[PDB]
């Protein structure tokens, strides 16, 4: 699990990544003075309570995450991120750079790829928020590898969504236009004939706290 | 130090002064002793400054975490129970503080918490070296039927009286009003000063 | 016990789930201001005591669980939930959101899928009760995966019962009509010509504590 | 503080007053010192408030846990034994409390527990600073043949006497009656108040 | 040892059950206000001190156990049950419900099927006594699975003994009639023309302590 | 010891003297009590020399680590908060110090921190045995509208008055000015002496 | 992983070195009273935020590192190095010889080739800075082998860059010419018709703190 | 005890006496209180003998280790920082000592380190019961312009004076001179006696 | 790694020796009132600093060591030797018999051949210096085996060097002649026509500290 192959590969980590590819698609993008997240939900049965166990999880008022891959692994990691954010705020009085929070989470993941008696987390996360530097968007994978982005995606439709954004994405769009772009990007990832039900959507702009779009505001984009 | 918390029909009003002393030496005329710790929850602090400040940081962090995890604000009684457990656990090595916790859940609440974790709900309470003078003003003048406006005037008077007679109290009076409709609102300094004038007072 | 396969699967957890498919069938469903649970059981012998029968366990006065799979594993997780519920009540003076209890139980199960030297719990659970949000119904599986439901089932008859409920379930039924619906649902999972003996039934409504339907009250629904 | 518990033929009556002081400083006129901790079990508390509060939360929790695990209530003697073990295990860093445990299992029982975990069963018992006054009333006026209503009047009398002579006792009197037929029943204030008049008393 | 098979089985646990099957037959039954245990001695060699290494073991004056399987594992579990009974009595002053004791023993057995580094106990037990609820009879297997009974058996002759009791067992018998039915049941498990030589018998009824029958008292029943 | 920190429009000015005593015994006439701990951050130290010097090293180390990790300087309030957590965590075995922390982030700040971790922001502050003399001079002559050259003259006066009256203060006055335009700059000794002369003073 | 082959090789360490070969190219060289570092960047797409996840990492004001191989493993070593630098500065008031810091990092890497239950770090590092001896340039590999250099390289283009420097490198160049030579050596390692996108550059000279060339400073070379 | 260290332009001179007492009881007339601890570094010790001897062994061992590891000598200020960290780490169970550390790196240095780890650089310093007497001689007679032979004479005067007025000081004067050209040179006794003879002194 | 073969061999320890056979040749010899070390130095690139990471390492002023095999492992053993020499000096005030130092080092190596979860050190050391007994020369291998010598060698040229000295070595040579015998002996171990570049040389004589011969002074003996 912590073993190099002859070519220098960590096969357990690359298998952890296969688990991530099975999760549903989520994306984030920076726009003029803000950042947003959009999560696809395949919600299934009418017997489910849809009003809970959400894909977009607030880490605090200024930072949110969405995950893909093993659901239980993901929850434990989101818990870790919340607590770790709180420890930083207690220590310094605030959280100046979200990048340090993402590194602490990614360090926890890296460690489960290096020590024996433990498997990697089968998870990918996107973190989005505003710190003292500005709006931020990062991703993080089973290995603890991180990147900061203008736009990005995770889950089964990752590659479709990113192909679309490479062509279509422009910096500094208004919130409404960015949401539209995102909704469109997400649609591109679907099988044709396959329709897109109520995605989760959340955004934040400089000077404010996160808003989660209510079920009504999301429709106006579908 | 003087701090006060009163409940009214659908409101909590909390207030402090601001003097920080070391014995008789006035080091800071203007410290902060009243804090918002959740959407409809405020806390005042009295006692050892370092310990009280550590508690305020914890409480802001824990109430934020709880709210994210539970998707509802911690009930006011639950805040007091939490603090009560924390302070009692270390009662032989204590946080040397008195605390008031006030806010709105389904009803207004003010809680008084001591350094052993004794927590008791009351319609009003007061802490710090200036509190006996406040208790005198409130005994004589407090009414459960007061409006927010008269409750605000009441605590300014009470704290004005404490400042007059307690040399470890002084500086600008800080007031916050907590309602369901407006959340936690710190009254601006110029509104408090306007009230001091209208009522005939000083500092 | 904690290894990814090339496709990102955790086979030990998948096998622990096979253990759950062998247990007796239980179900829960929300109704008008309430939630109920119904458990089947195969008592073989007449030499067995009925009434010590350990199925539908109260966690506290407002929360109950049924389980399926390995009965000894299940008993350990029900003790964990009980103690964990008490620790929360002592810390905060109450239990505001049953979902946090279910997460702690599920987090305990996830860890046994991640750390070596230990096997997963071979158990699924349903938790039902009332908290400040209202009536809740959750399930939880060997991986620590949880969902909130309107109605759900676990055990060997799971698939039939869910199919039935998917066609027959309606919200805001009166308790009587819900219990009746649950019984029909459970009966539909049986062999042909196989009679349903007395199941356990428990319900709770907003402002009350759990009631266990006694031996004779149950019989009225058969 | 004044609390009292008495047994009658098939009944336990437990009662307290409500004053919470810091030395002579009356902080709260109306604290709570009587709790139900199980279906047929009550507990009164005296001594350090944060300690007593922590103990009441533990006991509520453990007796509920125990009842779920055993499917019968913890017997009153088992409750006193549990508390004994708990308080004795920390005797050198103690809970600074006196406890009364009262209830019905197959008979009525009142237990008195001290800060070192000493537990003694009695027909009646009283704790807190006002207890010597209650012991005076009880010695003079208690009878094992009393009915419930007589019992209730007796404790109201004992605590009113204590309130008169113990400056650390005061406030409304809280009474609970515990029977197998009706379980643990806290008497309503208006009914306590009514009896205070018909008997000829005060606070 | 702590591993699921693809069908969700714990083979080490199932193999520990095989060792239990090789042990001597014992049984217990409830009767009018009481409960008894009968244990087939199955001795050989006039050189053994008969009446020394007893199969029926007092846990306290009110609770006894009989075991089958590996004898050394069994001794360890009985010692654990004894210490665990005393711990409860020191804590609460008495042991109100025998089931909790049995659960503590069962939990210790369960742990040993979940954690690597240990093998299960190759032991089954019957616990019989009187608590504040009435006369009790439980069994407990290598998995830590437990049941309450009116009558039950463990060991090589279990199936015959249960089969026989399933026919002949009547509820509220006088002690002497219960003991006879028990000797009957035990005889039926022997191979053709095999001879039952003095079992251990112990019994208890509400308001008294246990009595172990001595050698002269058992012969009367043969 | 005497140290002082003042804020102005877009400036912080900090200053100390340099005397190190062991009771009456002047061991060192030129100790150092003012340090740059970050690009726009200075600290002064009073109290036990070993504790203070240990803290100066932690803080230089930690603020540099943080700036490398975060790619921006630790906000001044975050520095006071960090110190405040450190000192409180060991309050029963404390660093025997008073600290001033001063600098610019989006604005000038001076924070005073005590041995229990209490931290209070102020417009000006002073620590050490010489501080009450400084507070006299500051009350009388401080104005928020002062220029930097005036502020520097002010602190020389305040420290010169303290040295005249506090025998545990002495030696050369040390001054640093902190701005966004120029960062932390310690004034050269000849510049300080030149001002001592122009103002009509000594030592 | 900590095991010798018959010829006395540590294959796991050699496999970790394979991972290092896939990393992006970087180099350092000492010049007149100074030392510099230049890193190539494998730039994903325009969606990647460039201000970010720098290849050149300052360890303190006088010391910097650049790494190649597993990016999460590298981040962990770079954190370790920063803290280890601060611990020396606290202990002695300053950092006299940069080689002791590199040895502390290399020791930590050496351990992960000797104790079981961990894998080696899949990372090589170059450290460059000024200390009391003067300008310094070390490298460090997955084994914890260290060398001091005049000029050196790591990553995929290592062998190309090194052969170029072996012909082209001259001591005591002025900075401008050192940088120009470095850019040349990097271009030499590129696939024909592939274009140097714009590297990271950083230099330090005696008496000074590190400078990180900005984008338009690097432009005058590309 | 009396020890002293002085800096001159390119030299450090350190010196001690040798008396070891147990109160008034002169146990040893000829103890050793001056030690070379590195190529260009000496240390003097005052205070509890066992403590100070343990520190000398650590310092010799650590500075030699550091030198092997770094291939340069530990800078003098680094030696003082090392010591300062060590003593402070154990300040509530202290090494009961006062230390002088002297040497040449790029420049001459004297540091004085106390039992809480407080370390201060100075041009000269003295420790032990005899130090006040020494400080008198140095204040009156020290000049930064002295040559080595003069500085050597000065410390002999200073220590000879301390010996006359401090009964816990006595025995032969030990002197070492540290320069880059020559390293640490312990001056031969015959040469010190000759200077005592020359200068007109005693003991 | 800590296992016996059927003929009582430890193959992991034999494999660690294979690593040692690959390092550069070094030798030590006693001469009159003294001892010397000479090390073969594989320069091998002009981009390498010809200054540091030496083969001859001072343990203290009176004792030096030279090593062959895995360089990182060697560095860790040398650090251990240094710290261990200081511990002895602090404890007793000096280092009476250098053999005890060598034994503490060899013990730490022996331990890594015996306890699981670690591999041996792939290192041989020669120690030389002066103690109360006089000039000393020891070797130490992967097993922790030690021997005291008049002259000895380690590295790929070991057999030739030892051959040569076994023929030509003479006790009590003066320093210059010893050094000359040493150099010749090192020349004999090379491949025909391959030239001996600058070796490291260090010597110590009674009542003196070690001296390291400078580049120029070595050249003289070539």
């Amino acid at each position: 699990i912590t073993v190099f192959s002859p070519d220098g590969r960590l096969f357990q980590v690359e298998y952890a990544r296969e688990a991530v590819k099975k999760g549903s698609t989520a994306l984030g993008m920076k726009f003029a003075n803000g950042v947003l997240l959009i999560s696809d939900k395949k919600v299934r049965s009418r017997l489910i309570e849809q009003n809970s166990i959400e894909k977009i999880q607030l880490i605090d008022d200024y930072v949110a995450a969405v995950t893909s891959g093993l659901v239980a692994d993901a929850r434990v990691l989101v818990d870790f991120a919340r607590i770790s954010a709180q420890q930083e705020k207690v220590t310094y009085g605030s959280l100046v750079n979200i990048e340090n929070l993402v590194k602490r989470v990614a360090d926890q993941m890296q460690q489960y790829t290096q020590y024996g008696g433990v498997r990697p987390y089968g998870v990918s996360l996107i973190f989005a928020g505003i710190d003292q530097i500005g709006p931020r968007l990062f991703d993080c994978d089973p290995a603890g590898t991180i990147n900061e982005y203008k736009a990005t995606a995770i889950g089964s439709g990752k590659d479709a969504v990113v192909s679309f954004l490479e062509r279509e994405y422009k910096e500094n769009l208004p919130e409404k236009e960015a949401v539209t772009l995102g909704i469109k990007a997400l649609k591109s990832s679907l099988e044709e004939g396959e329709e897109l039900k109520a995605p989760e959507i959340a955004s934040i702009t400089v000077g404010n706290k996160y808003r989660i779009y209510d079920q009504e505001e999301v429709k106006k984009f579908l | 130090t003087t701090t006060v918390g009163i409940t009214l029909k659908d409101a909590v009003i909390m207030a402090t002064e601001r003097r920080v002393t070391m014995e008789n030496f006035i080091m800071h005329k203007n410290g902060k002793k009243l804090f918002q710790i959740d959407t409809y929850t405020g806390m005042t602090i009295a006692g050892l400054v370092g310990d009280a400040q550590v508690l305020v940081r914890y409480m802001k962090a824990e109430l934020e975490l709880y709210r994210l995890q539970r998707r509802v604000n911690m009930p006011i009684e639950a805040v007091a129970t939490l603090l009560s457990n924390m302070l009692n656990q270390v009662k032989y090595m204590p946080y040397m503080v008195q605390l008031l916790v006030g806010g709105i859940d389904t009803a207004p609440h003010v809680f008084s918490i001591d350094a052993a974790g004794g927590s008791v709900e009351d319609i009003y309470a007061s802490t710090g070296s200036g509190s006996p003078f406040v208790y005198g003003v409130l005994e004589s003048q407090y009414s459960e039927k007061m409006t927010v406006d008269e409750g605000v005037d009441l605590v300014i008077r009470a704290i004005s009286a404490a400042k007059q007679r307690d040399s470890a109290s002084g500086g600008m009076i800080d007031v916050a009003v907590i309602t369901r409709k407006d959340g936690y609102v710190q009254l601006p300094t110029d509104q408090i000063e306007s009230r001091i004038r209208k009522l005939g007072l000083i500092l």
